[PDB]
């Protein structure tokens, strides 16, 4: 399941660059760094929330 | 081939002005009347090198100094270029970089506490090293911190080696060295250095101390064939 | 000790090794 | 340079006038480590290395000994025993572009932390999952780097900062890098306490009629004491006499 979570956070930041919202992507980038070193899955919810604010 | 160095390879040991005075100093100098190799190849550097050359067409342009042959000194046209780098050069013509028979050129190359010191003299000539006396002055001092054990000359030249000998250097009124005594050359020179004069008055002078030297080394221990039981002390099961 | 005429006469010198036997070092004892 | 591929400039054989940077007032951060920032000018080093890179404002805090984070660990690592001065400044009006400046990159996905002063410039795809990538990006396979989309309208933590860490090499060596030791003025015909390039003492300095050789800096008497000095800036020779004394 963890592999899919990381993939989703990644696809989200990729889209945020495409949409012209580099700041939002940078925020998500930080979620990736932290996620990859922790068991805290709420970082996915944050990546998704940030995308919703942008879209 | 070899030549007679006569009284050459003397340089101003420091940057101190002295006049009308005889100063005794110990430094790395070419010994007087020493045996200098005559090259009409990679050579040892030892404790420092005396280098000299005679020219007709300025065929010698530079030198390589280092270990696993390093720094390169090249006199290309009018501006001498010095670089210290790893090089991939039979050579012929990076923490530091600097840019500046009829003719006799003399150089002294020594490396002390990381500083590569270059002294030199130029004079016109009209066979091998001319007999006479002059002193070489410092021109370049490279703060590199590089080990030198061997060197190579890049294209006649003479190569000698410096030794920790004591010299008596005579300074004239204008601060130049006009005469020198090699204190290890002969008993008369020893007397001159002892009296700190280039002239010795009639008499008997004590100049040194003779000591018979040991030949070989004699070592004697009793007929002990066993080994001390340290294992029973340090690797014991119980203390 | 170095035994010498003044250098204004000659640079020839003689050397005296004090309190030694010559075989240890014109040789005159 | 980018932070992932940071650039190292060697500073050597020169005068390290640190006051040029320290008092410029153009830096937001001028944090030094191991040396007071106001005492740098009195030091000599074997070498100084200037490591140049770009990060975002919220990453500036990572450029320090003992720190962790995607930059401190995956792009630019400083050692716990690191000596040097770290400087940084805001470049939002220089290094940003409309639509986003994506010309500079950092690593986000890494297997392990960097060693001090390590520079990894590899473009190999990172394997995040249990399966091999075999050179192909996709599920659980990512090119380790991510561009910094610096935009002029981003919040401060997301604005670009230029950072130039200065690393000081202080080993046994001949001095190559020394601070801006400055002169005063000259005093003549008076008793003065002097220091000429390390030559020190007290006495009265007067114009001499002595001529030194071009390479000589000072002179001495028969009783190896100094009696004349060359002026380092004028190159004239002055005699040094004792400062008057006697019994009463
Ligand atoms: C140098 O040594 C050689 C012996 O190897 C000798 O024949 C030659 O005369 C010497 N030359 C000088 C200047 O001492
Ligand atoms: C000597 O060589 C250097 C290259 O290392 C070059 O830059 C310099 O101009 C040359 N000097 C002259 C006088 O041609
Ligand atoms: C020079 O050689 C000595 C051994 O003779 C060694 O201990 C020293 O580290 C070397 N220095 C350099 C700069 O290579
Ligand atoms: C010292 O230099 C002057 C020229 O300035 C010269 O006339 C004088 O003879 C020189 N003195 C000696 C001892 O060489
Ligand atoms: C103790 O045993 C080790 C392992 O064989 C050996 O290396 C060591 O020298 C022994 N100590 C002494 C005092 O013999
Ligand atoms: C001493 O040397 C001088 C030359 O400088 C000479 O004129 C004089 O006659 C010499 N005196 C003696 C006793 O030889
Ligand atoms: C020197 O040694 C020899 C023995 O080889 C001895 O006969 C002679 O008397 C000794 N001379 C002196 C001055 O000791
Ligand atoms: C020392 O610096 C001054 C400028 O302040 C200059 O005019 C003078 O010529 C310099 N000294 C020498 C020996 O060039």
């Amino acid at each position: 399941d963890k592999e899919w979570i990381l993939q989703k956070i990644y696809e989200i930041m990729r889209l945020l660059d495409e949409l012209g919202h580099a700041e939002a992507s940078m925020r998500v980038s930080d979620l990736i760094y932290e996620f990859m070193k922790k068991g805290d899955e709420r970082l996915l919810e944050e990546a998704e929330r940030l995308l919703e604010e942008v879209e | 081939a070899y030549t007679n160095s006569f009284t050459r390879g003397v340089y101003y040991p420091d940057k101190v002005f002295r006049s009308s005075v005889l100063h005794s100093t110990q430094d790395l100098f070419l010994p007087f009347f020493s045996n200098v190799t005559w090259f009409h190849p990679v050579l040892p550097f030892n404790d420092g090198v005396y280098f000299a050359s005679t020219e007709k067409s300025n065929i010698i342009r530079g030198w390589i100094f280092g270990t696993t042959l390093s720094l390169l000194i090249v006199n290309n046209a009018t501006n001498v270029v010095i670089k210290v780098c790893e090089f991939q050069f039979d050579p012929f013509l990076c923490t530091f970089e600097y840019v500046s028979f009829k003719n006799l050129r003399e150089f002294v190359f020594k490396n002390i506490d990381g500083y590569f010191k270059i002294y030199s003299k130029h004079t016109p000539i009209n066979r091998d090293l001319p007999q006479g006396f002059s002193a070489l002055e410092p021109l370049v001092d490279l703060p590199i911190g590089i080990n030198i054990t061997r060197f190579q000359t890049l294209l006649a030249y003479y190569v000698g080696y410096l030794q920790p000998r004591t010299f008596l250097l005579k300074y004239n009124e204008n601060g130049t060295i006009t005469d020198a005594v090699d204190c290890a050359l002969d008993p008369l020179s020893e007397t001159k250095c002892t009296l700190k004069s280039f002239t010795v008055e009639k008499g008997i002078y004590q100049t040194s101390n003779f000591r018979v030297q040991p030949t070989e080394s004699i070592v004697r221990f009793p007929n002990i064939t066993n080994l001390c039981p340290f294992g029973e002390v340090f690797n014991a099961t119980r203390f | 000790s170095v035994i010498t005429p003044g250098t204004n006469t000659s640079n020839q010198v003689a050397v005296l090794y004090q309190d030694v036997n010559c075989t240890e070092v014109n040789v005159f004892q | 340079a980018s932070v992932y591929a940071w650039n190292r400039k060697r500073i050597s054989n020169c005068v390290a006038d640190y006051s040029v940077l320290y008092n410029s007032a153009s830096f937001s951060t001028f944090k030094c480590y191991g040396v007071s920032p106001t005492k740098l000018n009195d030091l000599c080093f074997t070498n100084v290395y200037a490591d140049s890179f770009v990060i975002r404002g919220d990453e500036v805090r990572q450029i320090a000994p003992g720190q962790t984070g995607k930059i401190a660990d995956y792009n630019y690592k400083l050692p716990d025993d690191f000596t040097g001065c770290v400087i940084a400044w805001n470049s939002n009006n220089l290094d940003s572009k409309v639509g986003g400046n994506y010309n500079y990159l950092y690593r986000l996905f890494r297997k392990s932390n960097l060693k001090p002063f390590e520079r990894d410039i590899s473009t190999e795809i990172y394997q995040a999952g249990s399966t091999p990538c075999n050179g192909v990006e996709g599920f659980n396979c990512y090119f380790p780097l991510q561009s910094y989309g610096f935009q002029p309208t981003n919040g401060v933590g997301y604005q670009p900062y230029r950072v130039v860490v200065l690393s000081f090499e202080l080993l046994h060596a001949p001095a190559t890098v020394c601070g801006p030791k400055k002169s005063t003025n000259l005093v003549k015909n008076k008793c003065v306490n002097f220091n000429f390039n390390g030559l020190t003492g007290t006495g009265v300095l007067t114009e001499s009629n002595k001529k030194f050789l071009p390479f000589q800096q000072f002179g001495r008497d028969i009783a190896d004491t100094t009696d004349a000095v060359r002026d380092p800036q004028t190159l004239e020779i002055l005699d040094i006499t004792p400062c008057s004394f006697g019994g009463v």
